[PDB]
């Protein structure tokens, strides 16, 4: 129909379906924007601080490199957690235990920060999965009113069904628009979760082994 | 996972629609 | 109108009633648990001895899950009496937590797969409803030569009503399961934080035993 | 009609009865495992109340003695006494336990493999039964297209019995599909409950014999 | 005509359908061969497990698990055990060996899975996606049928009555390659999974035996 | 009508969708050819080199054999990681701690070596999954435009509007064309995952056992030096 025609060519319940799908689309586009630019900042910071921290031959050197990151470095707070257990296991001659004790601490904390950013997963994944099924409801509603239009005519041609056909197809197409980029950029962001959080775990094992080698020095080399 | 092939029934509904004007 | 398609639709609506009742109960309970856990997590973050762990968890009431885990810890404190093995206990006690906390999660493990798979296969039982309806329609026009699909148009519409309520029951059950499993992850994560803190408390205390006897 | 039961085809009727007879076989699977874990939850409930405070491995034996010969706890005590008889001469208490434990845990998977069978029937058949029904649809609508290319009016009741038997194939696929995956989700809750609680019992025995081997490794040490 | 029913639509659809049937036949050969092979293995390890649960010493295990035929996998497990026993020579550390040797067998157990892990993609994934192949062939056939409807416009009743039924038949041959093949690896999991138990039991047991045999050092041959 | 007469007549949105399907297919073919050629270079080369190194038997002859592999020896870089830990073993009198510090380091890099080729995979696999749904939206777009076009006046006669529905179904056709072999290629890349990661984990455990037996010599055979 016309512009205001195709505004009115879909029924007001079908119109509510349309607006619900497009609004869920746009708010998760904003969620996409947030995740994309924030992970952008995080991976450029990852690149620069990875170059800054690969050279960390001492963990005290790593603290020095954690200093000139800004206060908002995740690795800075991981070294804060490291010094925390240096002060909590202050007095632990069991150098063999501590690090394991520390490790799984590590194997939550900024991973939980990563599990912060996995909060928006249900939006993209599940709304993109159910949006064609919302389109299925749009088909059910439109073809039910199409059957009403057949029962008003009993002509059984394309004319007596076709506006409800167009409304159901409009609901279907808007369900698919709300479907496909959501699930696919869900999979994009989960792959980003994988790569980024994995390299963060690489940095975590780097810090673990910095402390592990330094406490091996204090255990066996400072024995001697 | 292997769900959406109710769309095959939707194709069957298209066949039901082309059976109509006859 | 029709009754068997209506039986399928009221099965959908009554499963929706069970689902919403479970959702309401879970969600109110989870708010209680999580805001209480927010405050009590701020409390027990600096529970710095096992005695301080009991004393800070003392005012929680008997509804503290973690107080029973302090009871778990004191239980294997008392059961490990007689032998000098500090060293085994802990892992075992960790695994006691690896039992108990999972049990806590399995405390709510019952209706989860129920409503998850209900939201999964609700379009499939709506599909069965429309299969039943359209098959009865073509039994109604099983003569030699019919025309005028308006004689079977409202029957197929009432068949599609089954798919409609199948979708209506399908959406929020899978939705609410994904929300609930998401904060299963969140709440079990915070509870594992608490469990790890208790393990580190008792681990540092047994290290101060093995080191205070050493130093 | 009785002719309408064998209407226009019998091999699609053959797959109808194939779906519902595989359903009956898995119904036998269902009610069997149902009364099985019913007996198990009642029994292990009672036996849980018993052996939760069996203070010794001797109490783990004697408090298990009233179970009858058909308890899994009896088999786990057999595993424990087996490692006792195999660690004769082993002054290393400290090893044994680890070597013992996963024995149990392989046995625990054998516990799952006590009923590892039957499950794939319910689960996978309840998944793919409407695809069997889908082939029934394609068979029926191809035969109806043979009919409406024989008539070439192609309207409207000339397609109707083929459509009806195609939907009958769909419906029997759906009847086979839904309660089968339902029953496997029920059985996965049985997996969770029985696995977890029997693992609690296994951890109980491991704690008991762990503390007893600690009392042997520190027998004349702590006094 | 019956050969008319063969020759209605097209020959590319014929090529797709016979490709489905030939992939079916080669995976039937896969199913048959792995079936008779794992029966040989099941009957074998059945009586072997009967005789080797009673293998009360590792030398009794070398006696019993030798033959059994010369082609026992357990013989190669005994070979790897004696290999690292000969590679245990010089090091009095009992405590290291076995740990490593554990996962040796477990990596060998991985090799055992990697014995038969290759080729399962054919069976399972072709059983999954064959109706999707037939779906595409049906899309092909119905689009050519719509070309035929465009050839005879203003009347679309029997312009394509049979030929669409051939394209759907393509889906049917996708359907005829759909059901059992997935099921096959389901088959080729389950008691094979028990095999992942069973053989993975006994050498582990032999490990346990060897562990207790190392106790026959570490608790018995410890003090000369 | 001719294919250009069916195609330029069709909706340009559906045309852009189908050409995006074919271009993502070209990306997939390029990535597949690259992983295939590189992986069999790895397979043949490091298979013969695996036959060499499984009985290198010295862990310095493991270095010497892996010295002349060419520059692309991943295994010699893992030997460089081992010598790095030996340089981190300086002062470490505890042989037993080192090993633990050694262990995961191999499977810190190796799956990263796996994630050397870990990129591009989820891309083309999920392309092969969801491309027919993209073509399904192409069908809904085209059939929606056609059945608005026969509903505005409103007309009848599907037979004179059916080529629009066929040009719509062409989107699902090309979506399936891209959909099948991309899933196929990730399944054979998962077989590559199995072969490469398992085999190089065998190499990793080989080096672990070499240097592990050497530290067992230094801790127990050199206990009686």
């Amino acid at each position: 129909l016309s512009v205001w025609g195709m505004y009115q060519h879909a029924d007001i319940v079908v119109k509510c379906v349309m607006i619900g799908l497009i609004l869920a689309s746009v708010v998760t586009w904003a969620i996409f924007f947030s995740k994309s630019v924030e992970f952008f900042n995080q991976k450029r910071r990852l690149k620069r601080e990875q170059q800054l921290l690969a050279e960390a031959r001492s963990l005290n050197q790593a603290n020095d490199i954690a200093a000139d990151f800004g206060s908002k470095s995740l690795s800075l707070h991981l070294l804060n957690e490291a010094q925390n257990e240096l002060e909590l296991s202050e007095g632990s001659d069991d150098n063999e235990g501590i690090k394991e004790r520390t490790s799984f601490r590590l194997e939550r904390r900024v991973a939980a920060v990563g599990r912060q950013m996995g909060r928006g997963n249900g939006y993209l994944a599940t709304i993109g999965a159910i949006s064609p099924f919302v389109g299925l409801f749009g088909t059910v509603w439109g073809i039910m009113n199409s059957f009403i239009g057949i029962a008003q005519t009993q002509t059984t041609n394309l004319a007596v069904v076709a506006p409800g056909i167009a409304e159901a197809l409009l609901a279907t197409a808007i369900g698919l628009v709300a479907a496909i980029p959501a699930v696919v950029i869900y999979n994009v962001f989960a792959r980003q979760i994988g790569g980024f959080k994995a390299m963060l775990g690489d940095v975590a094992a780097q810090v673990l082994l910095l402390q592990s080698r330094d406490l091996d020095l204090e255990a066996s080399a400072a024995a001697h | 996972n292997v769900t959406p092939f109710i769309d095959v029934m939707l194709v069957l509904l298209i066949i039901f629609m082309v059976a109509a004007p006859l």
